[PDB]
């Protein structure tokens, strides 16, 4: 499951917080 | 194999019965006669205006379109409105009546429809996405690509599922419109202390993926919807998991829906989802 | 001796009153022809005796416009007459849908469906609602309940068959006469033109919905759905639909079921629409490696090779409806031999029960019936962690009471361990 | 372990805020800082 | 030294059984002095 997690993490900027 | 079947680039033709018009029908045209480069002399569109639009609300432009400048950001009552079209040629103004002409083709109907502003109605759509995950935490994978998941609302007017979004109000930008439309439609009432800050964390990283022309059935020859699509992606999935989806305003039900190419959504939202999956190398 | 009085349950749900048979049965109507709308009172009700079957099955011919609550009262009155007032109320309504035409299933798969369905039926005292005709999945369901009627004494769970009157062999024979017809002989092989569809001899009760048409299918789905919903509200029990094989109309039936919140159990490997639904659910939800090559194109190809639509738009509509059915993963439970196991069909039924809308105490009672302690432990631990302690304390007494009543000692120990005082028990009724 | 790889300080702050419910942000910050200061030395804390 | 909640709380039976078994063995094997708050509520009452 550790390997499953590892291989998973291995695979016009706008900021709309004002709303 | 086939023999040059199913054209070259199948253009958009709006449906015959205009929505919410009480059975008023447009002038039917074939898809090979739609573009404005083609002459098409047998064209007699119908001029129809909705009573709601003709009652003059706050979000509606005046009935006489004279002195209004198109293709640029124009100030109406001191509030900025962005009348820029995403078409490379631009918007052309008819000399006889002063009405704008749709550069994306004929729609078989002149005049101002259900849309309040002459010319380009800028709409903002908000695609809030997360990776579709199993209970074990592993990302779902189809066709060798990671699978996305987006928030979809069921529209009040025509009961078809769609991406949350709406028209840009006067004096406001796409940022406010996107956030306001997502809270109003997908969330309804609006957000609990840090949970609200978490939502702000969700809203601090948005990318404009496309600015395209909508295949919206309310479009006419003098008023058409053009959309800016903003994607809010939750890579970790922490911020997305705290959202309590509950339909409000002009939406009946809201739910998380798996993204694929066979989706039957309102207007040209499949093209928008295609652009999102193209940018994030996701399944479609 | 023909019955003259019946115990009909009150609208308050507190007791049954004795009333005359002609007075109660006057409220059901039948249509002599298609043109007729108001109709005339039903002269077709009684009991049918089938060859090689010891018990007789009641039948009622009722109109499409008739109230399903009245039909529900009729079924309750028959059960109350046969098994006494304190008969075992159903905690589960099992709706069986699928293929009208005959089909053959693999022996291992058939054995698995039979074992799971028999256990579920005997543990929950379930009402099985099918189409009632002697073909396909209804005939198959009859074969699974025949062994229940042979191997078990005292209470027998009803197998209600709801069928359209216009296609049934022997309708004229059942209609003619003075009601009730006590022990009427049914001749399934007799040629009653134009009907070629006989009634299944293993169904314990029959509701013949009549609309005046002849040789027309599909008239009974809405009344059947309304009857299942009415029964579900009346006994405060969840309704679970089971989909085995099935044609194009089965997809719309399943779509209606998932739209109304009713969970479905799709038997994978039975072929046709069930395989389509299972493929769609596995494509959209299953995280295993062998479903990673599943694609919507192959699903479209499977639908096209199986159902063979005339037009592309029909294929698109069927595919869209199939994808719309399996949108909510809780409401669809897919049973597969190579994934779950031979003795895991009742576990799939319990998974459908827990995924449905109901109170936790009721869900704990259902978990107690199927003898799945681990499920009860996980549910209690999850409820304890999520701050739902009040509902645990509110339902622990009734759950402990149910555990003592149904002879489940492990459950008795479990409920007593979560701070439930033994001397604070309260009776269900009022003395 | 793998199941603690998704643990973050933000979720810890959220857990402290939902559990203790502080009046001020500075109080929440002080509680979080004190909690992180407790488990600095791995030998002195044993979690059962 | 046993510290914790002054107010009353309910623990899961498996967890309570585990704490009870470990604490009883530790106390009987080391002849340990157990120091609590002494009041009849919460973890002190539980330790009692
Ligand atoms: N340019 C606009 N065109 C049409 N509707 C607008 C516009 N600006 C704001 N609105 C409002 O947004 C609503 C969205 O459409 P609807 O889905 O009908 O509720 C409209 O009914 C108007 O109240
Ligand atoms: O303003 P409402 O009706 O809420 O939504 C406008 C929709 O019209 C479409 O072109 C846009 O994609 C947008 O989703
Ligand atoms: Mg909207
Ligand atoms: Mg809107």
């Amino acid at each position: 499951i550790s390997f499953r997690f590892s291989l998973d993490q291995q695979a016009n900027r706008l900021n709309s917080a004002v709303a | 194999v086939h023999g040059h079947t199913a054209e070259a680039a199948e253009w958009y033709v709006p449906p015959e019965e205009y929505p919410k018009s009480g059975g008023v029908k447009r002038y039917l045209i074939d898809a090979s006669m739609v573009p404005l480069s083609i002459m098409c002399p047998s064209y007699d569109p119908v001029e129809y205006t909705h009573p709601s639009v003709a009652a003059q609300p706050v979000w509606a432009d005046p009935a006489d379109p004279r002195k209004i400048k198109f293709n640029v950001k124009d100030e109406v009552n001191g509030k900025v409105v962005d009348r820029t079209s995403c078409h490379p040629s631009g918007i052309s103004i008819d000399s006889n009546t002063g009405r704008p002409i749709n550069p994306w083709g004929r729609t078989g109907m002149t005049g101002r429809g259900l849309l309040g502003k002459w010319g380009v109605n800028q709409a903002a759509d908000t695609v809030v996405t997360r990776w579709k995950r199993s209970p074990d935490g592993s990302i779902l994978e189809r066709d060798g690509k990671k699978v996305l998941e987006f928030v979809a609302i069921q529209r009040q007017d025509n009961k078809m599922w769609a991406i949350p979004g709406g028209f840009v109000d006067n004096g406001e930008d796409v940022a406010l419109t996107s956030g306001r439309e997502f809270m109003e439609e997908a969330l309804g009432m609006g957000m609990s202390a840090e949970s609200k800050d978490s939502l702000a964390a969700l809203f601090s990283s948005g990318t404009i993926v496309a600015r395209i022309y909508c295949e919206d059935p309310r479009n006419t020859d003098n008023a058409w919807v053009e959309t800016t699509c903003v994607n809010f992606h939750d890579e970790s999935g922490r911020h997305a998991a705290r959202l309590k989806l509950q339909g409000g305003d002009d939406a009946e039900h809201a739910r998380w829906m798996m993204v694929h190419g066979g989706l039957n959504l309102f207007a040209s939202h499949r093209t928008l989802l295609q652009h999102v999956t193209s940018a994030l190398n996701a399944y479609f | 001796v023909a019955a003259k009085t019946l115990l009909i349950e009150n609208e308050d749900g507190k007791g049954s009153t004795r009333m005359e048979v002609q007075d109660f049965m006057k409220r059901f109507h039948m249509h002599a022809s298609e043109d007729d709308k108001t109709g005339s009172p039903s002269t077709a009700w009684g009991t049918l005796r089938f060859p090689t079957k010891e018990a007789t099955a009641p039948y009622l011919r009722l109109s499409v416009n008739d109230d399903p609550e009245d039909a529900l009262l009729f079924v309750k009155a028959m059960l109350a007459q046969k098994y006494g007032e304190t008969y075992d109320r159903p905690s589960l309504i099992l709706s069986v849908t699928g293929g009208a035409r005959n089909f053959t299933l693999p022996p291992r798969l058939e054995t698995a469906i039979a074992k799971g369905l028999r256990l579920a039926a005997q543990r929950t005292n379930a009402w099985v609602v099918t189409g009632g005709t002697n073909t396909g999945v209804m005939k198959l369901t009859g074969q699974i309940m025949e062994a229940l009627s042979k191997t078990q004494s005292h209470f027998i769970p009803p197998t209600i068959g709801i069928a359209t009157y216009g296609v049934i062999i022997g309708g004229d024979d059942m209609t003619r006469g003075e009601p009730p017809k006590i022990g009427l002989e049914y001749e399934m092989h007799k040629k009653d033109p134009p009907k070629t569809t006989p009634l299944d001899d293993n169904h314990n009760l029959f509701l013949l919905v009549d609309d005046g048409s002849t040789n027309k299918f599909g008239k009974e789905i809405k009344f059947r759905a309304a009857f299942e919903n009415a029964a579900g509200q009346a006994f405060a029990a969840p309704v679970v639909t089971i989909v085995v094989q099935g044609g194009p109309g089965t997809l719309g039936t399943a779509l209606q079921a998932v739209r109304q919140g009713t969970p479905i159990v799709v038997v994978d490997g039975s072929g046709l629409a069930a395989d389509v639904l299972a493929y769609a659910y596995n494509f959209m939800h299953n995280p295993l490696t062998r479903f990673k090559s599943y694609t919507i194109d192959d699903l479209r190809q499977k639908v096209a090779q199986t159902f063979n639509p005339k037009s592309s738009q029909q294929l698109t509509n069927l595919l869209d409806s199939a994808l719309e059915c399996v949108q909510d993963p809780n409401l669809v439970v897919v049973y597969s031999l190579q994934e779950s196991g031979i003795d895991e069909f009742d576990d799939c039924i319990l998974k459908a029960i827990f995924s449905s809308q109901g109170k936790l105490g009721n869900k704990l009672k259902q978990a107690m019936y199927f003898d799945q302690l681990d499920v009860a432990k996980r549910a209690l631990s999850e409820a304890s962690k999520n701050g739902q302690h009040n509902e645990i304390a509110a339902c622990i007494n009734d759950n402990l009471m149910a555990a003592m009543m149904h002879n489940k000692p492990h459950f008795v120990e479990l409920y007593l361990g979560f701070d439930a005082k033994i001397y604070e028990l309260k009776p269900s009724e009022e003395v």
